[PDB]
C-alpha cells in the first residue's frame, strides 16, 4: 500500500527525489507500515 | 535536433517530436547554461 505516498516502494522514492521530498513520501510509508505492525501485534496479544 | 531546430511551432499547434531507440543525455542539455529555464518536475535535470 502507499498509504497517501507515491510508491510503496522505498527506492522509487528515494532513486528519484530530493530528501526534503523524499523522506515526506516515505514518513507516509512508516505511518502505513508501522500502523500495521502495531495492530499485527496487538491481535498476536489478544489470540496469546 | 529539437533544441536547435531552426524552425518551431505556432503553440496553438505546438509540435510533438518522438524520442525512442537512443541514448539519452540529459546533462548536456542541462549544463549547456543555453537555457534560462530548465525546470524538472520530481527529478532533477541530471539524475533522469
Amino acid at each position: 500500500s502507499n498509504f497517501g505516498a507515491i510508491s510503496s516502494v522505498l527506492n522509487d522514492i528515494l532513486s528519484r527525489l530530493d530528501p526534503p521530498e523524499a523522506e515526506v513520501q516515505i514518513d507516509r510509508l512508516i505511518t502505513g507500515r508501522l500502523q500495521s505492525l502495531q495492530t499485527y501485534v496487538t491481535q498476536q496479544l489478544i489470540r496469546a | 535536433e529539437v533544441f536547435n531546430a531552426t524552425r518551431f511551432a505556432s503553440v496553438y499547434a505546438w509540435n510533438r517530436k518522438r524520442i525512442s531507440n537512443c541514448v539519452a543525455d540529459y546533462s548536456v542539455l542541462y549544463n549547456s547554461a543555453s537555457f534560462s529555464t530548465f525546470k524538472c518536475y520530481g527529478v532533477s535535470p541530471t539524475k533522469l
